């Protein structure tokens, strides 16, 4: 009951941070997500108690599928294989599904077929500085700080499909590891409005009552 | 009492220091020592009854402050520590209470939900930008939302005591002192695109007096850089 | 202000085909667009809260696209319940401006 | 400071060396040699200065106002004493111009 | 070879020093050392066939020479020593002979017998005032009499070798070096109303060449202050 309130027992929890779908034959279906913790409100409030963080990263992908309605005549398909490409900060980025930026040798990718354990991969502390800065009072556009940029993830099918359209949905789970935290900070009171900045609309201090006595 | 530093001399008579650490030193960078360390005194602000607060962004106030401020344009990098002396001089007939906080990396919040505030609203050179007791409406394009109970950061203003602070109570206390180290994620930063400290003064209990006394109380801020060093040739 | 122009204001198609409603702005609004749907009995609800991401609970027959000034909606398999009125609204500047309506109707 | 015991204020005491002009503002008078004189803490502030035969200025500036309680007057005074700190060095004695004479005193 | 001083570096390969003494140090005056000692290089003059001479008044040339020259207005007193490097670069096909003297307290003589020469004729900032092979007539009001065989002092120009000097003979020699102490009657002087040194260059045997060579030879003067110290606060 003494160690439940430590830092590693507070932040090393898994959390779903992104959810997207993609079809194979559409020439518009392939996923994309920049790695940041500023999308979901329950993970963002825990990381914003501290100014400087430094943690390893660990991701897990739960990919399913569906059989979208085809025309006719005996749909039978083999197992599907997916590619999950990680783009380090300062790398090439795809614009279509069929592109030369998938095949580059410095963007590490994982391949995985349906029916196995989900594809974990782990990313160390990748930054030029010494800590990720959750709050940055300055310019690079105000309060951006491109020095804590963790990379981008792209997903696509590798199987060419002929008889049936198949859409697939991927959920990404997010887990800090070996967390260090510096310079504590008060917890947020107003609601979050945008992702990039810290803008708000003013709110009362607390819930009110009728009398002081 | 009567300490001196270069060609500047102030006089004092308890000191709260940083996070328990003292400012210490770190291509090959060299240090300026004789040309810099002196008490740069900003001009005084008047604490009236209808006041709300003030704030100074800290490596912006000393941008035009002479032989330290002329070093800003010749140097691209650097790291600095500070020592702040704040004193308000009232009588034993006035009453009030201040909070003197020093916030590392205090991002401010705009009044429009889509933009970000312009540079002339974040900080003036040796002028105190002042809080407000109302909301700034959303028709304003690039202005800082200066609701004082949120301290411009979207937070509870009572919980600002987690930073290093000092309560100036006019019944018992007269001044404040704060020794702040160099707190940043990189050892040397850009000094024109970063304000890594913010000193706020918020009157929690407002000023009050009887008729006949002076209708104001002046607050004097004195900043002294320590451990000033730069990367250069 | 920004005047959003939905130039058609009356679409007509059958069931099962692909329909596109377009919203054209007055300047660059930088991917801050929302698509609403007003049923004829009065109930209004939000469909798409960016250029291209859906609200939770809205089926996957809807999709959006666009960049800069020109934007678009897409319903790939038109159903009976989708006969309603549609609006676009930017969220960039002040005040919030809504587009004109667009009523659908069965063709023959 | 020959004022009331309930009053509080601050002053600057700047010394412009020979070559630098008289400061036309409080801010550029701050950047030179100066002493911030808090009245409510001590009632005497000493400023040592060389003197030899521009040549200097000993200007003094309002830093803050004078804060006073009720039923206390706000118009105070300031006196100024002068002395020699170290030993001087005088040479070539002559006569003073301050005293003269036409007829014998009788 | 390749000596350096601050952020300036020249290269050389015999040195005549003053009057046998080396420049040494002396209210309480303090010294500048890092901001000052560097080789201030004046621009080059062209030694043509119809040349007569040049002269530089020495604490006037470095009046607008940067971080030494900015110290001139902040300081009322001071004493300085100098080190001068003069080099002319011709071929083995040219011929000539220079005399490089350094005259302490060289009063110049006016062209009118009743006046005294104006300040703009005594010395220009980092520009060589040049001698003449004629008389300046007495109808000129305030001009320096620049008869080169009298060296502007009313004396014999051959007897200028009693000062510290060095003969630059193009047949055998290439450069000159002079180390000059601080020579004055008072230990600290007014530095705006006194030029206590004067460097002259007089071509005794004129330049000559055959057709095809370059019609000029450039002479480069480099001054380095030593023992620079000032009276101040």
């Amino acid at each position: 009951s003494r160690s439940e309130s430590s830092i590693e027992n507070f932040l090393c929890r898994s959390a779903c941070v992104y959810y997207a779908t993609y079809t194979n034959n559409s020439k518009k279906g392939f996923a994309e997500w920049v790695i940041n913790t500023r999308q979901v409100a329950q993970l963002r409030r825990k990381l914003e108690l501290f100014t400087y963080l430094r943690f390893d990263l660990e991701l897990t992908f739960v990919i399913t599928s569906a059989q979208q309605p085809s025309t006719a005549s005996s749909v039978d398909a083999p197992v599907q294989t997916h590619q999950i490409m990680y783009v380090p900060p300062g790398g090439p980025v795809p614009t279509k599904v069929k592109d030369y930026a998938w095949q580059t040798s410095t963007n590490p990718s994982v391949f995985w077929t349906e029916g196995n354990a989900p594809p974990r991969m782990s990313i160390p502390f990748i930054s030029i500085g010494n800590a990720y800065s959750c709050f940055y009072d300055g310019w690079t556009v105000y309060g951006i700080n491109t020095l804590n940029n963790m990379g981008t993830l792209y997903m696509r099918h590798v199987n060419e499909a002929g008889q049936g359209p198949i859409k697939s949905t991927v959920r990404i789970y997010f887990k800090p590891k070996h967390v260090k935290a510096w310079v504590p900070r008060p917890p947020r009171l107003c609601q979050y409005e945008k992702q990039k900045n810290v803008n708000f609309s003013p709110i009362g201090v607390t819930t009110s009552r009728t009398d002081i006595i | 009492r009567s300490i001196t530093l270069g060609n500047s001399t102030i006089t004092t008579q308890n000191v709260v220091v940083g996070y328990g650490v003292w400012p210490e030193y770190l291509d090959q960078p060299t240090q300026p020592d004789v040309a810099t360390c002196r008490f740069y005194t900003l001009e005084s602000v008047q604490w009236m009854k209808n006041s709300a607060g003030w704030w100074w962004k800290l490596p912006d106030a000393l941008s035009q402050m002479g032989l330290f401020g002329q070093n800003m344009q010749y140097h691209y990098l650097g790291r600095t520590g500070y020592t702040i002396h704040v004193q308000c001089n009232a009588s034993k007939f006035h009453q009030g209470c201040l909070l003197v906080v020093c916030v590392p990396e205090a991002e401010m919040g705009c009044s429009n939900l889509n933009n970000t505030p312009e540079f002339s609203e974040l900080s003036g050179g040796d002028s105190a930008r002042m809080f407000t007791d109302t909301q700034v409406g959303e028709s304003n394009a690039k202005k800082v939302q200066t609701a004082v109970w949120n301290a411009g950061m979207g937070v509870g203003v009572g919980n600002l005591t987690i930073f290093p602070h000092q309560w100036i109570n006019l019944r018992t206390n007269n001044s404040a002192t704060l020794v702040m180290p160099y707190i940043n994620s990189v050892p040397m930063d850009n000094m024109f695109r970063h304000n890594n400290l913010t000193l706020m003064i918020i009157p929690f209990v407002p000023l009050n007096y009887s008729e006949g006394s002076s209708p104001y109380v002046p607050i004097t801020v004195t900043i002294a850089p320590m451990c000033a060093e730069y990367n250069g040739l | 202000d920004i005047q959003m122009t939905q130039t058609k204001s009356s679409l007509s198609a059958s069931l099962g085909d692909r329909v596109t409603i377009s919203c054209r702005a007055s300047q660059d609004i930088s991917n801050y667009l929302n698509w609403y749907q007003q049923k004829p009995d009065g109930s209004v609800k939000l469909l798409i809260y960016y250029t291209s991401t859906l609200h939770s609970g809205v089926p996957s027959r809807f999709s959006g696209s666009g960049s800069g000034t020109d934007y678009s909606l897409t319903i790939n398999s038109l159903e009976q319940e989708d006969i309603a009125t549609y609006f676009c609204q930017q969220g960039n500047t002040f005040p919030f401006t809504f587009g004109g309506g667009t009523k659908l109707e069965i063709r023959r | 400071f020959c004022g009331s015991a309930m009053a509080t204020g601050k002053f600057l005491l700047a010394y412009s060396p020979p070559g630098a002009g008289v400061p036309k503002n409080r801010k550029d008078a701050m950047l030179g040699t100066h002493v911030i004189w808090d009245v409510g803490l001590q009632s005497s502030c000493v400023l040592c200065v060389p003197w030899i035969s521009a040549a200097g200025y000993v200007t003094c500036w309002y830093q803050t106002n004078i804060v006073v309680p009720a039923d206390v007057q706000s118009s105070c005074d300031i006196l100024c004493f002068v002395s020699a700190c170290n030993d001087f060095s005088v040479r070539m004695l002559k006569d003073t111009p301050f005293i003269r004479q036409d007829t014998f005193y009788q």
